[PDB]
């Protein structure tokens, strides 16, 4: 009766559900946009932009 | 006015780094099939170094 799951869950803090970003997903996609800020900062890769 | 400054470098570091197959036909593969050819001409070669 257990069922492994790739990713995390917490489970219901409220059960009035509201926005936070403190989650893995979100942290995921700001860590890729972090790295996609740091390639446009990089000047040596494109100096034609 | 700094625009195709930037353009021209861009272009230039694109058109470096386009891709084609052409030169590592030239090094590996041409030589190769020119060779296997060679043999079968009716004006054999003749060469100058």
């Amino acid at each position: 009766e257990v069922l492994l799951l790739p990713i995390d869950h917490q489970p219901a803090n409220v059960t009035t559900p509201t926005l936070d970003f403190t989650n893995e997903l979100t942290n995921w996609r700001a860590r890729v946009c972090e790295l996609m800020k740091n390639l446009v900062d990089n000047q040596r890769y494109q100096p034609g932009w | 006015t700094q625009s195709l400054v930037s353009s021209m470098r861009g272009t230039l570091g694109k058109l470096k780094l386009i891709k084609s197959m052409t030169p590592m036909y030239l090094q590996q593969l041409a030589p190769v099939e020119l060779a296997v050819i060679a043999p079968m001409l009716p004006f054999p070669p003749f060469q100058v170094p």
